[PDB]
């Protein structure tokens, strides 16, 4: 009669309010320098080859794409709010986008 | 100056753009002028739902 | 370099979605996001390269990339602006 | 009402006031990183002026640490001091009593009524390192105890109880719980707390789910007494060819931890498909490959009764039914008789032969298969066939199948044979 | 209750009756897997019925 007792799980959303209160403390950047950097490239390269791109530019291009990201977020946490959800859907994404008017 | 004291909260001596970030959104005026600029490495204020939290 | 938005993870959306107060993530959405990203760096990424054209350069600075988000209205502090 | 042996237990073990380390490093929340900026709610302190008493972190109230389970620390805290969410360290246990148990021993028991979520009292222990539980484990197997004391804090941290702790080492398990065990952080420290899963009322026991990893011990019987009971102590076994199929049911077919590990070591690691733990589908090649020896133990026959019971696949009732064949111990079958096998034969045969599920020549197959022991087992009253009623299957399914006329020639010499004896006398009682 | 010593024992039943008394027993409690050449099972019974 050696076994363990096992401590179980978390419930779902206590270890996601855990998180979201570390998130929203800490400032590090959460996307991956070097995947997005060659998907910077990638995307400058259907333009114009030989085009080399400094460090100050491809940060600056990730705090911007972070802060757009976050921002269209939140605006999609306030729609699945407003439709009596928790769950963020792409119909939100959507939505948001259009009456931002980044999409026509 | 409104740096400064959310740098006092904080307990810190340095100011950083965490502070500059805090400062900036937690007063309306200030809010309401730098609307549409976004800080670099100044993150986002802690902001959950009401009918977010469980009950 | 071949079909890299797949670099933008599955736990880093997550975390991006995170910070932004959300608490359920729909399985669907992740191609959502991975395509609003790739438009909108599309677009800062021609502008940035058409500034950086007419100055008659081959490299990329910091300064275009901070005129072309000015340009567009999301105004960049900290890069030399 | 049962007399109090609170003190009694008390005096088994050292009593402890709060967890003991091995060492500092170990019990560490976030795997020892400091979070230097810890986690303060921005709860404002609400001192009632009559009771002098902090309002703050209450049961009700909003704050952001009691939801993420997650203790507020005086002086670090916008909340202020002995706020209502120092459960933990103000060791604010709920009142509890210790009873004597018809077979469980020592037993948990609400001194008062106590709500819903509440806390009621925080497991304690000496924190250990694995190598240290090994050895613990090994020296109380030595021992012979026959009672568990482990639980499990986080991955390579154990809490034991049995020379140290507190007063919830004596909560016993119960499969369908009142309470269960939970995991919150006080300060840089984990903590495992056990909270009130309904309302529960003074006098009755508390009891929480064990959910425990055997690590290759053998099953316990659980005597807890609830309906939905499934009659073993016990939970998701090693990672890999530790069953294929549950316990009662594998050491009915004869197979053991060793033939269950062979099935698996011969095929999985030699690029062949078995899919993970899960006994609600039966994989028919590993009973039909498993080998089969005669029964001489009478609770493997009670092993086969409750098999026969439980099981509803047509390879695994063959293969039992071909062990009783091979099966001829006549204080075995004295067993059977007692468990009511006839009972669980007449279910077993009409799921097959009048439920039709199969082909017609395997389902005859099985039938002769299955004839052969019922005329072979001894049998002495009609009595024991009256427990089940048997021959009322034996006939329909003769009258289904009664163009297979060997089953119907057996079926008859059974019946005539059955119908010789007599019928055992049963009192008459007053009405 | 398989024990040496017999409940009975310390009863005016006889020893040539005991059989009797535990085939009482067992049909009072209203056993039916019990058999009669079982004497095991009528130890139990007349057990639960003299000491529950
Ligand atoms: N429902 C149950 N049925 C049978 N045994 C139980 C049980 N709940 C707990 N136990 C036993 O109690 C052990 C846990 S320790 C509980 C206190 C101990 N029985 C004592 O009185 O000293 C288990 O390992 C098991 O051996
Ligand atoms: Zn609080
Ligand atoms: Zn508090
Ligand atoms: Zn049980």
């Amino acid at each position: 009669t050696g076994g363990v007792m096992k401590p179980h799980r978390y419930r779902p959303g206590t270890v996601a309010l855990r998180e979201i209160r570390r998130y929203q403390k800490s400032t590090e950047l959460l996307i991956r320098k070097l995947p997005f950097q060659r998907l910077v490239r990638e995307i400058a390269q259907d333009f114009k080859t030989d085009l080399r791109f400094q460090s100050a530019a491809i940060g600056a291009l990730q705090e911007a794409s972070e802060a757009y990201l976050v921002g269209l977020f939140e605006d999609t946490n306030l729609c699945a709010i407003h439709a009596k959800r928790v769950t963020i859907m792409p119909k939100d994404i959507q939505l948001a986008r259009r009456i931002r008017g980044e999409r026509a | 100056e409104l740096a400064g004291n959310a740098a006092r909260d904080n307990k810190k001596t340095r100011i950083i753009p965490r502070h500059l970030q805090l400062a900036i959104r937690n007063d309306e005026e200030l809010n309401k002028l730098l609307g549409r600029v976004t800080i670099a490495q100044g993150g986002v204020l802690p902001n959950i739902q009401a009918v977010l939290l469980p009950k | 370099l071949r079909d890299n938005i797949q670099g933008i993870t599955k736990p880093a959306i997550r975390r991006l979605a995170r910070r932004g107060g959300v608490k359920r993530i729909s399985g669907l959405i992740y191609e959502e996001t991975r395509g609003v990203l790739k438009v909108f760096l599309e677009n800062v990424i021609r502008d940035a390269v058409t500034y950086t054209e007419h100055a008659k350069r081959k490299t990329v600075t910091a300064m275009d990339v901070v005129y072309a988000l000015k340009r567009q209205g999301r105004t960049l502090y900290g890069f030399g602006g | 009402y049962p007399a109090d042996k609170t003190e009694e237990a008390l005096t088994t073990f050292k009593t402890l006031s709060q967890n003991s380390y091995q060492n500092k490093t170990l019990g560490n929340a976030h795997n020892g990183r400091s979070t230097a900026d810890g986690m303060s709610c921005d709860c404002e302190e609400n001192w009632d002026t009559v009771s002098g008493i902090n309002n703050a972190c209450g049961e009700y109230s909003e704050c952001i640490n009691r939801l993420t389970s997650i203790e507020c620390i005086s002086g670090t805290c916008s909340c202020g001091d002995d706020c209502q969410n120092q459960r933990f360290q103000k060791k604010q246990y709920a009142p509890i009593a210790v009873f004597e148990t018809e077979k469980k021993g020592y037993g948990v028991r609400a001194q008062a009524d106590i709500r819903q979520d509440a806390f009621i009292y925080e497991y304690l222990g000496e924190v250990i390192d694995e190598s240290t539980f090994r050895k613990r484990k090994e020296n109380y197997d030595n021992q012979g105890l026959e009672h568990f004391y482990f639980m499990m804090l986080q991955k390579g941290e154990f809490i034991d109880a049995t020379a140290k702790g507190g007063l919830g080492r004596f909560c016993n398990h119960s499969c369908r719980p009142n309470a269960y065990v939970d995991k919150w952080e006080v300060g840089n420290k984990l903590r495992m707390g056990i909270f009130a899963k309904r309302e529960i009322y003074k006098g009755e026991e508390i009891c929480f789910d064990y959910n425990v990893d055997r690590y290759g011990a053998n099953p316990q019987k659980c005597y807890c007494g609830e309906d939905n009971c499934i009659g073993f102590l016990g939970g998701r076994t090693q990672t890999d060819s530790a069953n294929i199929l549950p316990v009662p049911i594998a050491e009915a077919l004869g197979s053991t931890n060793a033939q269950e590990q062979r099935w698996v070591r011969l095929m999985k690691e030699q690029n062949k498909s078995i899919k993970a733990s899960d006994y609600s589908s039966i994989n028919e090649d590993y009973v039909n490959s498993l080998e089969m020896r005669p029964i001489a133990d009478k609770d493997e026959a009670s092993k086969v009764t409750s098999a026969l019971l439980k099981t509803q696949d047509y390879i695994i009732l063959r293969k039992l039914i071909e062990r009783v064949s091979l099966t001829k111990d006549p204080e075995v079958l004295k067993e059977i008789v007692r468990l009511r096998g006839y009972q669980c034969v007449a279910n077993i045969l009409t799921m097959i032969v009048l439920d039709q599920e199969q082909q017609q020549v395997d389902v005859e197959s099985f039938t002769l298969s299955v004839l052969d022991m019922l005329e072979s087992w001894p049998n002495s009253s009609r009595n024991r066939i009256s427990s089940s009623q048997i021959e009322s299957v034996l006939e329909s399914v003769k009258t289904k199948l009664k163009k297979i006329q060997p089953i119907g020639k057996k079926i008859n010499s059974l019946l005539n044979s059955w119908s010789k004896l007599e019928i055992s006398y049963k009192i008459p009682k007053s009405q | 209750p398989q024990g040496e010593m017999d409940l009975l024992d310390s009863t005016r039943i006889h020893p040539e009756d005991y059989s009797l008394a535990r085939k009482m027993a067992a049909d009072a409690l209203d056993i039916e897997d019990i058999d009669d050449d079982d004497e095991s099972a009528m130890r139990n019974a007349i057990y639960e019925m003299v000491f529950p």
